């Protein structure tokens, strides 16, 4: 966007030293075919396991019996003849 | 010889229109800005990364 000087004008692009047209065109590189080379384990050996963790541990129960329940001797009470 | 054998070094397209022709202590300048201090005698780096 720059305002013509009406003075001193310019004209376009004269021709200038070249630097050797095919030293500016490239070759397309040329690939070759690959592999993935080896054969591939179907496991590894992993140093984490893969599994969840529980964050805290919870008391487990199991239930137990008591024994054969036996007779006793209470201390027996009086008769109630009025007092009592 | 740090840099007293060397007139500039470059990085040339075509044969033409060089990109960075600079004296062996611009140069190095450059390289202080890559790895803050600069290599021993003789060598001399260019990051192109």
């Amino acid at each position: 966007m720059a305002l013509i000087n009406p003075q001193f004008p310019y004209a376009g692009p004269v021709p200038i030293p070249g630097p050797a047209p095919t030293e500016t065109m490239p070759l397309l590189n040329y690939r070759v075919e690959g592999r993935i080379a080896g054969i591939q384990q179907a496991r590894q050996f992993m140093p984490f396991l893969q599994g969840p963790h529980r964050e805290v541990a919870e008391q487990t129960y199991y239930a137990i019996g008591t024994g054969i329940q036996m007779g006793q001797t209470f201390n027996q009470p009086l008769i109630n003849t009025q007092e009592g | 010889n740090a840099g007293t054998d060397i007139n500039y070094l470059s990085q040339r397209t075509a044969n033409f229109s060089d990109t960075r022709k600079l004296d062996p202590k611009t140069w190095a300048a450059q390289t202080r800005r890559r790895i803050a201090t600069d290599f021993p005698k003789g060598v001399y780096y260019c990051d192109n990364r």
